[PDB]
RNA sequence: ACGUACGACCAUACCCAGUGGAAAGCACGGCAUCCCGUCCGCUCUGCCCUAGUUAAGCCACUGAGGGCCCGGUUAGUAGUUGGGUCGGUGACGACCAGCGAAUCCCGGGUGUUGUACGU
RNA sequence: GUCCUAAGGGGGGCUCAUGGAGAACAGAAAUCUCCAGUAGAACAAAAGGGUAAAAGUCCCCUUGAUUUUGAUUUUCAGUGU
């Protein structure tokens, strides 16, 4: 049983701009992950009410963050046309950022687990163009 | 003239036996316990926080007419169950006890034959409603950066609906009204200690040892503060209840009474006192 | 428009209801969705008169926020 | 009144369409018994936060003059009060007296069976929180008399005694304790106050089912002297005051449900 | 167990003070044995408490809310009397009835307002008070004083303090009234 | 067991007092001297009830004061028991263990002498404790030294003349 | 039984002095980077619990002088209300009752107790 | 005749009058230190039991000088938002 939310737990600051993006962690709910509009996504330890990384390396505003369906990774997307993944265990970009996209990218998708093949996983990212 | 004379004597009043002793301040203890802002007839809660040399004590406390009730205690001393054997009163410290406090009493109450009238008259459109109870920081002085507040922050992070703001957290700045969340997270994962650590390995390396002569000598990094206390923060959070063992010497509660009335001195009675008194009217005679 | 605070002339232009410049008039702001610190919904305000309802036609106010 | 201070106590102290919780000044005589002393102070006990208490003695026979006793509750706001005497005639006496416009309106006493008499602190049990309300139950037939008597004055009495504070609304988990007042018609009867904790079990119903456990003090009175109010300040206190929230019934007038005003026509 | 007792006459209520009266007798045992005395009164008890426990649970209406689970209780009902006399109506002052016969209307509360705005400064300022107009001057620089008013003026006294003498006078009135006022109304 | 570390007799504070008794340049002055002296800045004392035989008024300052703790006031004491030769009287010593002395001028403390500052004397007030003085001094349970903690006139009398190898006449 | 934390009665607990304290806990203590506050890290606040020490606090016992607290006595007595009921012109005396003191004196005592965690 | 970012409210820290022993001028009476001090000071009222980690006294914040709403109470309304 799932018992309604009542009261505020923690009120974190740290953002710059607007928070365009929000989701949990698939594992618990001990880990946040945002993206703003200060080209930047973050990290939460909501048990404490805390940050935990920075994810820096977008020029855009970072339209949303999404976990990978075993929690292994975070993909993030931002209005400078790219898609970026990043180890949530600590805050490190992995490889480099992906391009090819021509106008701003608004949505991200990761394949399900299940499907997953050849020793890899697969996300689809919508875009303007 | 003197001035402690018989009248001075039978005019005196005493005050409260604990105002004498210095340990309880009753203008706040009777707006804590007799002031209620609604007229529903409640039990009332509070976290009684206090500090000694050694040992931080946390108490979850109920005012009855005969005296106070206690519903869970948590000390730091119990902290080495979880792993955390140097700094037992520190920030950080007192977070983690404050949380081991919280995570009891939801352990206790079911929260993490008899039943009450709240199961009895629950309604279709009810909810599980937060426990909640009101700081009780005793004769301390409620600055930023006390260590009562890290109490109240880790029992509000462990569960417990508290009553608070965050003004007074470590990393509260006056001038803009914002709290740094960076220095409270330091704070809460000892940063602060470590920091010190390493000031003092890099200045007065005699200084360093004479201090933490304890975190050498178990070999304590001030790098591993930080997973130390989040580790025991997860095992709090996993086994509220772990039994904790002290080096202390160990006695049955009967062997504790029989080896404290083996030094106990008995009061003499009235025979031997008056056996003293003519004793002493003898040698004033003699 | 709920109500006429403040005729900046007159008490009896106050009272007489008179909409003109510098007028504090009382408007209805359920429209704009303004929700208070502890939940209850604000649907009546303060707005000042900005514009001459006599000469144009219309009430231009701006709300006093 | 200069101060801001000193206002708002006479603002306090101001008559009032709807009333304060009456307060109840707890005093002795000059000789008192220790068993009347322990009976003050669990009366006290249950009736912490609306009393206040004097320590001194005071050479005070409230059924031959209450000038002393007008005084006391002119200065210290106290509209009951309790009074503890000894004597040979009388070995234990709590004497309830109860106020009208700082002077007596009535009095009751009560003389205290002393082997009988057993304290709060004799039962190891729960105890009751400091300021919550206890429920009341009165039993027996000597409460139901056509005239106004003794027992009708000490059921008044106790009833304004065990009232605390009026509320519209109460939490179902303050209802754990409850005062009970036994007496019976007729040689003198006795008039035995108890004081109960409840647990609930469950029943296979919806309603729970109710067991008690005695949580003190075991008091058993017989009524003595009883001076009885003067029928114009009677009828002056039991005057009831309307508050404005209380709206006048006007007639052909209503108010809907969305709080128009709605008239009938015929 | 049963939740529901069988007596031959039924309780009354007042669900307000939280009270059950029973009007049933109390057949206490004529033996001198307390174990069966205090038994057979905690049976009276226990049956007290819970007709209370099925009164409140089943004729109040309950409202979840997050401070718990309340019940609405009626307003009590059981004839207590008062501490104080009921509030009366005070005398009427001799300002009020003059304004009464005279028909004299209460000035509204924007219009007692202890604020005025000044044209010549072009700024806000109190009728009286701190800082207020009716001592308009004594902290001016420079004052004018009329030859015919200076020579009349007693020695050592400044037109400075003019206007406080003025307002003492004028509160001394006032008050001169007031105690006027409290006197006939202590006599009736 | 006087023989116990923590009976050891120290200096708890030294305070520095001169009572000028008219505000202005003069009490400027002296606060100035008194901040060279001590390294701290002074606290001004205002006059409790007026006296016109003074020619003093209830809330005007007319002193200036300076508590001083640590090795500084030790070496301050030094300082002025050098100027007064290492020799009191026991008129000085107080029942409670305390003790002072007054000097005339600053100078021969050796502060050079600035014509725009001028000559002051000054009162010198130094406190005995033993270890164990934070129970009367502290927020929560304080409450009162014992009387055999207590420090006697001998006692501090003795424990001068073995430490400044002072004479008390 | 002892210690600690919140307490309940609020001097049987207070004012003064001496003697002792196993265990652990309190406490004195050590250091001023960070949080924080002072004329003064005295107080408050942070860090250390390692090292010294029961010297003081605290606890227990004892001792004087006061004070305080119980029970009896005073005593159903003074005194106060009742022509109450009998005289006394009435006042007032006794008697009958109802309420109802205190001083003096005697004897005893100088803290009990709840919850929780420990020794 | 002078002076004031007014009074008030909240929170925090401290303990007063006085006596004894002490400190250059300083001497009954200036200031500072310790000890003792049931309030014997101050603020209110007219206690026969007001207030002591405060209701006294100093700091911090507000000073916005009389808010809004009401189908409800009372009175009034030929100008009945």
């Amino acid at each position: 049983k799932v018992h309604a939310v009542s009261r505020l737990a923690h009120r974190i600051p740290g953002h710059g701009q607007p928070i365009l993006s929000c989701q949990f962690s698939p594992v618990s709910s001990s880990r946040l992950a945002t993206g703003s509009g200060d080209n930047t996504a973050r990290i939460w330890d909501t048990d404490s009410g805390t940050p935990k990384f920075t994810l820096k390396g977008h020029t855009g505003w970072v339209l949303g963050v999404s976990w990978s369906p075993d929690g292994k990774y975070l993909a993030t997307c931002s209005m400078d046309t790219t898609v970026r993944v990043w180890d949530p265990e600590s805050g490190k970009q992995v490889n480099q950022e992906f391009r090819g996209h021509a106008k701003w990218v608004l949505a991200l998708a990761w394949q399900p687990y299940h499907l997953w093949r050849d020793g890899t996983a697969r996300l689809a990212s919508a875009s303007k163009d | 003239k003197l001035v402690k004379n018989s009248a001075y004597y039978s005019r005196f009043q005493t005050k409260f036996k604990r105002r004498r002793q210095g340990k309880t301040d009753y203008y706040a203890r009777k707006r804590l316990i007799t002031q209620a802002k609604n007229k529903y007839n409640a039990p009332k809660y509070r976290l009684v926080v206090r500090f000694t040399n050694r040992d931080i004590i946390t108490q979850m406390v109920t005012s009855e007419i005969n005296g106070d009730k206690i519903f869970a205690a948590a000390y730091s001393h119990e902290l080495r169950a979880y792993g955390i054997n140097h700094g037992l009163t520190n920030w950080a410290a007192a977070y983690a006890t404050g949380l081991l406090l919280a995570r009891r009493v939801l352990a206790k109450l079911g929260l993490d034959g008899e039943y009450t009238l709240t199961e009895a008259a629950e309604t279709e459109d009810g909810e599980r409603r937060p426990f909640k109870a009101i700081l009780d920081v005793g004769l301390a002085r409620t600055s930023t950066g006390a260590r009562v507040f890290g109490v109240m922050k880790g029992a509000s992070d462990g569960g417990i609906f508290i009553p608070h703001s965050e003004n007074r957290f470590p990393g509260y700045d006056i001038e803009t009204e914002e709290l740094d969340t960076e220095v409270l997270k330091k704070y809460i994962y000892g940063g602060h200690v470590a920091e010190y650590m390493e000031t003092l390995a890099d200045d007065d390396e005699e200084r360093y040892k004479s201090q933490f002569v304890k975190y050498i000598e178990d070999d304590v990094e001030a790098d591993s503060l930080e997973e130390l206390y989040a580790e025991a923060h997860k095992q709090i959070r996993a086994d509220p209840f772990r039994k904790y063992v002290s080096d202390a010497p160990k006695k049955s509660k009967e062997e504790w009474k029989a080896e404290s009335l083996k030094y106990k001195k008995a009061k003499l009675s009235r025979e031997e006192r008056k056996a003293r008194v003519e004793a002493k009217i003898k040698q004033l005679l003699a | 428009i709920l109500s006429v605070k403040k005729n900046p002339s007159n008490p009896l232009y106050t009272q007489l209801g008179v909409l003109t410049k510098g007028t504090i008039i009382e408007v209805n702001v359920s429209d704009l969705g303004i929700v208070t610190a502890s939940g209850k919904i604000a649907w009546g305000r303060y707005a000042q008169i900005t514009n001459n309802p006599e000469n144009d036609g219309c009430v231009n106010a701006v709300l006093l926020v | 009144p200069r101060n801001a201070r000193s206002k708002r106590a006479l603002e306090k102290r101001a008559p009032k369409i709807v009333e304060n919780p009456k307060t109840c000044l707890f005093l002795r005589g000059t000789t008192c018994s220790q068993i009347t002393q322990d009976a003050m102070n669990d009366l006290y006990a249950m009736r912490q936060v609306h009393a206040k208490r004097f320590h001194k003695k005071n050479a005070i026979h409230p059924f031959e003059d209450a000038t002393s006793l007008c005084f006391f509750s002119e200065k210290n706001d106290c509209s009951l009060m309790v009074f503890g005497s000894s004597n040979k005639k009388r070995p234990h006496t709590l004497t309830f007296v109860r106020m009208f416009d700082y002077k007596v309106l009535d009095m009751l006493e009560f003389y205290l069976d002393p082997d009988t008499y057993r304290s709060i602190s004799q039962f190891k049990t729960s105890k009751i929180p400091i300021g919550m309300r206890p429920m009341m139950v009165f039993a027996g037939t000597a409460f139901e008399s056509p005239v106004p008597n003794a027992f009708t004055m000490a059921k008044s009495m106790l009833i304004d005694f065990f009232r605390g504070e009026p509320s519209d609304k109460i939490d179902v988990e303050g209802l754990r304790f409850v005062v009970v007042v036994t007496a019976d018609e007729p040689q003198k009867p006795i008039l035995r106050l108890r004081v109960y904790g409840i647990r609930t079990k469950r029943s296979g119903t919806r309603l729970p089912r109710v067991e008690v456990e005695e949580h003190g003090p075991r008091m058993d009175f017989r009524l003595g002297r009883m001076r009885e109010p003067d029928p114009a300040m009677l009828k002056e206190a039991m005057k009831k005051a309307k508050t404005p929230q209380e709206e006048r019934t006007k007639k052909n007038i209503s108010m809907d449900l969305l709080g128009d005003k709605i008239g009938r026509i015929h | 167990l049963p939740v529901t007792v069988e007596k031959p006459t039924p309780y009354t209520f007042d669900l307000g003070l939280l009270l059950a009266n029973d009007p049933n007798p109390v057949n206490v045992p004529k033996t001198t044995d307390t174990q069966v005395l205090e038994q057979h009164l905690a049976s009276v008890a226990r049956d007290g408490a819970q007709v209370l426990i099925n009164q409140l649970l089943t004729t109040t209406t309950i409202t979840a809310t997050k401070d718990g689970v309340l019940l609405t209780l009626p307003p009590p009902t059981t004839p207590l009397p008062r501490e104080k006399p009921v509030p009366q109506p005070k005398p009427e002052t001799k300002w009020q009835a003059f304004a009464r016969r005279r028909g004299i209307k209460p000035k509204t509360r924007e219009q007692r307002r202890n604020l005025q705005y000044n044209p010549t400064t072009g700024q806000w300022e109190r009728k009286w008070g701190y800082k207020g107009a009716n001592k308009r001057g004594e902290t001016d620089p420079i004052i004018e004083v009329s030859a015919a008013k200076e020579a009349m003026r007693p020695e050592g006294t400044s037109v400075r303090g003019d206007k406080r003498r003025e307002i003492r006078a004028r509160v001394k009135k006032n008050q001169k009234q007031m105690l006027r006022n409290q006197r006939i109304a202590a006599e009736k | 067991k006087a023989q116990n570390p923590m009976r050891e007799l120290r200096i708890q504070k030294l305070v520095l007092n001169i009572s000028v008794g008219e505000s202005g340049d003069r009490l400027t002055r002296a606060a100035k001297v008194l901040e060279q002296l001590s390294g701290q800045t002074p606290v001004y004392s205002k006059a409790r009830y007026t006296v016109r035989q003074f020619g003093i008024r209830r809330n005007e300052k007319i002193a200036v004061h300076v508590t001083v703790r640590g090795p500084k006031a030790e070496e301050i004491l030094e300082r002025g028991l050098k100027v007064k030769e290492y020799e009191l009287r026991r008129r000085n010593f107080s029942e409670t263990g305390n003790f002072g002395f007054g000097i005339s001028e600053h100078i021969d403390l050796g502060i050079k002498y600035d014509p725009s500052i001028g000559i002051y004397g000054m009162d010198f007030y130094c406190c005995m404790t033993r270890p164990g003085e934070r129970v009367a001094k502290r927020r929560r349970c304080k409450s009162r030294i014992g009387a055999s903690h207590r420090i006697t006139r001998e006692e501090t009398i003795r424990w001068f003349k073995q430490r400044f190898d002072g004479i008390v006449r």
